[PDB]
């Protein structure tokens, strides 16, 4: 048991180590595509209007 | 006197060599290996993810005797072969 | 005891393993390679869009 | 005292012995990823704000894609690239999973783990590998021809060395099963001669070694796959 | 005292130097090998598709030397000859 | 004569065999690994902070090797093996 | 204790040197003379069919220093001389 | 015999490998830095303040696995292990 | 325990390790002269007729060298001085 | 048998296995030093005043090391730990 | 037994020793003097005459070496010290 | 069985084992000295009698670490320490 106590105090500090400094930059990474992928749907929705309205411009002319 | 003495003596050298020589090839191939890939991200900063690629495919070879050889070394030592 | 020597779970392991094989080749690849391809022709749609509009206001000007 | 070998829950069926501890951790790992793969049919978004798992998985293939792309055009083997992806994701979650803090002492004098990862036990990485030598050499059989495919492998690249192409071949399987049984039972002995330490001592290199082990096993499920992709690629070289 | 003994970890220590030896040779080999193709794929990302064939060619040279030495070794652990 | 004492002189060996093997492996594969970090710093002085993600991975890649010498070192010489 | 057990033992362990050299050379050579025709195919794509003529006589010098060896190797093993 | 002898015996043989293999090993590494800080400074003679901090390192962490050796070494020889 | 059979395991381990420095030796160095070779070959095709003339020198001066290990082996190995 | 004839004939061997480490690793660190520094002098002959100040930190190190060995050298052959 | 045996093999086990590093060393030293040769013969083809001075030095030490050697290994084999 | 003589066989293999490594060292060292001095000399044939200095220098050092072993192992096989 007493080897128990030590390998519980080791998954302790690897997990101590893990949330405090590859945690932060892999959310980052995985936050940076989330954005990039609704950045990316959001300009084909604006290009999707300006679509639509150069061709409501086509009808004025 | 004894023979599974002889032979688990017999087994422990061989074991001993067995994993001197894989940590000398990991070793060497790995430090080559890696004067590889930081010289190329030297020269060219950003191909750094491009090199990656091939330089642990060499890793992996580079390993794979290592670590094939401490698996014989572990049927040397534990399970020797021949063992009266 | 002579570990390296292969068993029964040989067999077993690789029944395992091959279930996996199938769903992660009937449920995952599939719907990842079609959104991929999605998110590329929804690239170049937005880009071709775009082009398309600045040509078409010149047109609409123009005309 | 360390034991090595010694698995737990052996039973015998059909007169074949059978290692319950990998067949219970390969099972689990199994779980593991097919409640993952569920997890992304049930969550996946083409129009949508991708999710952890959804990039998860697409980082995970798109990079096989890109591997066999460079490799062999995916007009030929498209199977190569699921293939390549469960090989990656199942090892790298039974490594990491052999990270879990399981160790307990038995009473005995000697430690064990309640879980053992797979990769320790020769039948899995064999299996594995000659699952992956089947494969491809059919893949070749069917590119090349039943009779042409042995001819192909005997020359190679270069007649000459007739021989010597038919050792790597050979190669191909061992090398592909013994490494990776290498890394991952070398860290079950790590471990367990750390068990040897006091409790008040043993977490400090116990802690080190299974932080070094969570990159091993990554670098070891992504050469796995990566030598994977490659040897398809070789083997429909026509 | 057994002469099967004294064979038998005649047989272990030789085993021993054969992978030591192949350890070596194949570790250092393939680690040069990765070197030149990390090197030759940071000169020109595109000469990475016609760069693996002649790599490969030299990992197998190696590696089949490499495991011709295995087989060897199995042979003595294994099938020691001379053994009585 | 007692046995154990060919136990423990052949764990000795082994154990000597494995550590020195290590050693060979990380002290050349560090100075390479060293070599090649010096050459990319000189190169480009602008590119020191970089540099260092290659280099401790090969470090990281032959360290490693060299302890885990030392683990089995522990074993052969503490826990050795076949002792009686 | 039989005289063949020593002469066993001997000719095991000097098969095993003889097969450790072979190897480190040939995984060595066989490395070095890989990464020149890397680094040649890389610089010259058309060069690949002319390097071959030079670089496989370089491999069958180092494998004609390997397989040499492996011959006298079996004859150690096989038909050990000096054997009674 | 005297157990002890043999334990002593085989004690010495295994320091003796320690400290050779890390004596290569040492020797080789600064010899590969040094070469690396030697290019260094010849190409850019005031560049030396800098290149000092690399260099530092990677023979820090060279004579490091040597002197680890040394300790071994001394564990090896003075205080060995299982010496009843 | 025949002297005989002592001094021909000593001849038989003593051929080992001859047989083994001369694979050693004639593998790096023809590796070594053929990558020389191939980078000249490589740089200008036009060199190889005259390429030829230092290289089968310095594989001369190699082969010469692991050459004469092999009469000595036999010396040690069939004649061996001293055999008694 | 005299256990100090055992004693004596491990010291040998040990401090043998000593002086060879130390002089493979001396040997080629200086020669790696020295190819460094002549290579540096060739490009610029002007910087050899200033070149000599890293060299002598690099062979001055290893010299160092290979001195080290030495001492133990001596310690193990001349006062022999264990030796009764 | 025989002390004679003991001796000569002792003497054997040496002089293979001594052959195997020497042919190492000479080896290694001249496939490196032909590879710089090669190389500059390759780039500075009107060169060829003035480099073969310098080369013929570079072997005129490496193969002494390895002759010295050589001559040791006889006082050995042939003039065994110590034999009685 | 005289003690002397397990001394002798040990001084022997003790012997054999420095001038090996001094055999390696001294190879390896001056054929990359000479590498160097023969690749600087085809660069500058200018600078070739200047070059000669820091050749020296470093021939120097690697023959009188070599010759160094040399006087060892004299010291080794004819006045054996521990001699009884």
């Amino acid at each position: 048991m007493s080897i128990f106590i030590g390998q519980l105090i080791g998954f302790a500090v690897i997990a101590f180590i893990i949330v405090k400094w590859v945690v932060p930059p892999v959310r980052t990474l995985m936050r940076n595509q989330q954005e990039a992928v609704r950045a990316a749907l959001a300009e084909s929705a604006e290009a999707a209007k300006k679509l639509a309205d150069a061709d409501a411009m086509h009808a004025k002319a | 006197l004894d023979p599974n003495a002889i032979i688990t003596a017999g087994a422990l050298i061989g074991g001993g060599l067995i994993m001197g020589g894989g940590a000398i090839g990991a070793g060497i191939g790995d430090g080559i290996a890696g004067n590889a890939l930081i010289s190329g991200i030297a020269r060219q900063p950003e191909a750094q993810g491009r090199l990656f690629t091939p330089f642990f495919i060499t890793v992996g070879l580079v390993e794979a005797a290592y670590f094939i050889n401490l698996a014989f070394m572990a049927l040397f030592v534990f399970a020797t072969p021949g063992l009266q | 005891s002579n570990f390296l020597i292969p068993n029964g779970t040989f067999f077993a392991v690789l029944i395992i393993f091959l279930i996996v094989l199938g769903v992660i080749s009937k449920w995952v690849v599939p719907p990842i390679s079609k959104v991929l391809a999605e998110r590329e022709a929804m690239l170049a749609k937005t880009a071709a869009d775009n082009r398309k509009s600045a040509e078409q206001v010149a047109a609409a000007q123009a005309d | 005292a360390i034991h090595v070998g010694h698995h737990t829950l052996v039973f015998e069926l059909f007169g074949m012995t059978f290692n319950g501890d990998t067949i219970l951790a390969t099972a689990v790992t199994a779980v593991i990823v097919i409640a993952l793969a569920f997890y992304l049919r049930a969550k996946v978004t083409s129009t949508g704000v991708p999710s952890g798992v959804q990039l998860f998985w697409e980082a995970l293939t798109i990079q096989m894609r890109q591997q066999i792309e460079g490799s062999i055009g995916m007009k030929i083997a498209p199977f190569v690239l699921p293939l390549s992806v469960t090989i990656f994701v199942f090892i790298l979650i039974s490594n990491w999973l052999a990270v879990l803090p399981l160790q307990y002492g038995g009473a005995d004098g000697a430690a064990a783990e309640l879980y053992k990862a797979p990769a320790s036990d020769i039948n899995f990485v064999l299996a594995l590998a000659l699952f992956v030598f089947v494969c491809y050499h059919a893949a070749g059989i069917w590119r090349r021809g039943i009779v042409g495919h042995p001819i192909k492998v005997v020359k190679g690249h270069v007649a000459f060395l007739a021989p010597i192409n038919i050792v790597e071949e050979l190669a191909k399987p061992i090398s592909l099963a013994l490494r990776l049984f290498g890394n991952i039972f070398a860290g079950g002995i790590l471990v367990a001669l750390i068990a040897m330490f006091p409790w008040y001592i043993q977490w400090f290199p116990n802690a080190v070694w299974k932080t070094f082990d969570l990159f091993v096993g990554l670098i070891q499920a992504f050469i796995f796959s990566l030598l994977t992709i490659l040897y398809f690629s070789q083997s429909m070289e026509l």
